[PDB]
């Protein structure tokens, strides 16, 4: 069920505090999990920077502070098999790879669509995927569960920061065990990410 | 890890799967004499 | 009607367990015979006893002796019981007829039949109709030596060939019967005496009909 | 992570647990035998 | 669930009494249930006479007395159908059949591998399989359950007996309704027998 | 009578703990004490490593911990004279002598038979036999006593160790005053060593 990141609920700062126009569920474009899929990551709050009332607040306020509640729903039949690791990585700095030593803006801030991994083994950051379980995470085993819920509080060296310039954390959905099925099953499995900001605070209104 | 029984599936089900092995220490794990790593 | 369907009553009544013959005319002039006590002499009695695995009972034996033409003269007879593991007579006048530890019954043909009750004789707590094991070859498999109840050596008390054959009908009544571990009734024909061996031509337990929907045979 | 921290120390002691996760289909039954051999003894050759 | 043979728990004799080196579960080689399978039987304690610490005790002790707990596990999908009768037969004397009136040692004591029935209709003993339900038994209906557990106490005319020479009981797994499936399903169904001796006693140590 | 090594009874560790199959007396092959005899030593638990149930435990367990009770019985008439020193030497490392600076395996672990001294003056270790009485010891003076009993607890820098690789202590029987008799007496005196392990513990069963 629900997992609390670092065992702390998100809370208010002891500034704009929207009640229900921001606290609503945001449902992102569904990702097609296929056999050859490497994985996807989103940057927060970059994923919601241009999406609904939260998008309007994050673009017209100097400072920002919010927790998040992520639901990763998966629509698969009992005849589909595979395991996703859903990991939240605080300060997920994406690395470039060169035989281009600096990643493009499209990779650092993929937006609401999200970016695919190129080297999910090293998480595109030079750190092993095998040790990614030190970060707050949930398994989605298609034979056990098709849901992951991670509650992430605000983590920063500063009490407030810019939504547009800084991403507090990244959320990665990575197929560890590849999706596999038999001829006749749907060739893809939908993966739905639902985000709900919790305890959102804003400053510098214009 | 030994195959106690054969892998059994119904029709239209993939006949090969994966096991993910995870590892950690218990509460009685200890470390001693700091040293620099090989990598 | 619960007394008639009890193990005590199912195994009650005296039944013929052997027709023993004491031949003393023609070529066979032995004048004696040794009959080993077999509770499973006949297939009817064997099938009823093999309903259980272990039994413990006392047996009562009756001897119905007469001549060829049903005549019962004043002839004397000795019905000696040889307990399990005692030597048996090897002749009409052997010393085994005088052994005191072999109980004898002296009775005439003119007297009513002799009766005597043999107790539970097994070294184990119950007779064992099925022994899944070896005493210590293929022949010895299933052969528990603890089921031997003894012998009944029968002779005419005479110094020479009488010239008269005596037919002895041994009747046994199982008494104080206790049975353990019920088993399916044997369905195949019995081929041999001490083995569950059956024919390769398996007989169906149920009689046949034309089809599964027709109540006609 | 335990195997990486162990390379920053000379000696270690204690118990380890190894979790196994099966990622086959929901309708995929069967049995595996997981056997542990203490350090003295050599690897088993057969399942029995 | 668990069935007690003859409604009596196995208990001690009012001698070696091992605690955990013998009481452990013994898991035998899995049997492949196929369409044409006739069935299997094991003799106890012949099945464990040459297997682990119980095997060492049964071969170097003159006398023996033990109860058993049998688990008959079956690994089948919902698309497999069939019914096994799992029957414990005390003093299961195997019969020969002749058109060879004495069974071979391989048939009387099959060992840990176990022996296949040749005439499961008569249980290789001339007794009908239809009446085998007077013995302690469990059904394994692939659509209902895939487990059978029979607890068998020590049954003998003697308080003690030789493990090597005498088999107290036989355990038969017989497919009544044959295994049937459609093309694509596993052509065999594993059948696993797990034995746990209970209240084992030994005498004559050398 | 009995002498306690270092004034401490052997005890359990605050693992296999056999009751009577190991605690039994083990009687070794008798040694013939003659006029020219130099002495004998045994390594513990190497002397019992391949002997009975203790031998089976010491070879199929990773770790080991046990105390010992040694009886050194001597069968001599009142017309035989001589004195044996029976000394227990903890960590008895045997030395080689060269005019071969490393002792053979036959000398370091003589087994149940035991090894004869070549230089009993230096105990085959370069240490004087005259000072061997700092170790736990008993005299056998043929005119006073023919028995020695030394109770030796577990002595080690580690709580547990390997029976097969490490010998906690050696037991030496050394004729100080040579055996002497007159013509007609038995030319040899039997020396019997009886060992009883006390508080034996084992780990790593296979």
């Amino acid at each position: 069920n629900i997992v609390l990141s670092y065992g702390e609920w998100p809370g208010y700062c002891p500034p704009t505090r929207p009640d229900v126009s921001v606290n609503r569920f945001y449902t992102l474009s569904t990702k097609s999990w296929k056999t050859e899929s490497t994985g996807w990551y989103w940057k927060f709050p970059d994923v919601l920077n241009d999406t609904g009332v939260f998008g309007q607040n994050a673009q017209f306020h100097y400072l920002y502070r919010s927790g998040f509640c992520m639901h990763v729903q998966c629509n698969a039949s009992k005849f589909h098999q595979g395991a996703l690791l859903v990991v939240v990585i605080p300060e997920f700095v994406v690395a470039a790879s060169s035989p281009g030593l600096y990643p493009d803006f499209a990779h650092t801030n993929p937006g609401k669509e999200g970016q695919v991994f190129r080297d999910p083994y090293v998480l595109d950051a030079g750190i092993p995927l095998s040790q990614a379980l030190v970060f707050p995470h949930q398994w989605i085993n298609l034979r056990t569960n098709n849901c992951a819920t991670i509650i992430m509080p605000y983590v920063n060296a500063l009490p407030f920061d810019s939504a547009l310039n800084h991403s507090n954390f990244g959320l990665a959905v990575i197929p560890i065990s590849p999706l596999k099925y038999c001829n006749g099953a749907t060739t893809e499995v939908p993966i739905t990410l639902t985000i709900a900001p919790l305890n959102s605070e804003f400053s510098g209104l214009r | 890890i030994w195959y106690q029984t054969n892998f059994v599936v119904p029709p239209d089900t993939p006949s090969e799967a994966n096991i993910i092995a995870l590892g950690a220490a218990q509460e009685n794990f200890t470390l001693k004499l700091c040293k620099d790593t090989d990598e | 009607g619960v007394n008639e369907a009890s193990v005590e009553h199912f195994y009650s009544r005296a039944g013929l367990v052997g027709v023993v013959e004491v031949k003393d005319s023609g070529t066979s002039q032995d004048g004696y015979t040794v009959w080993p006590i077999d509770v499973m002499g006949f297939v009817q009695q064997r099938r009823k006893l093999e309903l259980s695995t272990y039994m413990r009972f006392d047996a009562e034996f009756t001897f119905v002796s007469n001549l060829n033409d049903s005549t019962t003269p004043g002839m004397l007879l000795q019905y000696m019981y040889v307990p399990p593991g005692a030597p048996k007579p090897d002749g009409r006048k052997s010393y085994q007829w005088q052994t005191a530890t072999n109980p004898s019954i002296f009775a005439k043909l003119s007297d009513p039949p002799p009766q005597v009750s043999v107790p539970f004789m097994s070294p184990a707590s119950a007779y064992q109709w099925f022994y899944d094991g070896y005493p210590t070859t293929n022949l010895q498999y299933g052969q528990c030596p603890n089921n031997m109840m003894g012998h009944f050596a029968i002779r005419t008390v005479s110094e020479s060939t009488t010239g008269k054959n005596v037919h002895v009908r041994v009747y046994m009544r199982i008494k104080h019967v206790r049975a353990w571990v019920p088993r399916p009734f044997r369905s195949q024909a019995y081929m041999v005496k001490n083995y569950p061996t059956y024919s390769q031509t398996i007989s169906n337990t149920a009689a046949d009909r034309a089809s599964i929907t027709t109540t006609d045979y | 992570m335990v195997g990486q921290i162990c390379r920053y120390y000379t000696q270690w002691s204690g118990s380890l647990k190894v979790t196994f996760m099966f990622t086959g289909s929901f309708m995929a039954t069967g049995k595996m035998l997981i056997a542990y051999t203490p350090p003295g003894s050599a690897q088993p050759t057969t399942r029995e």
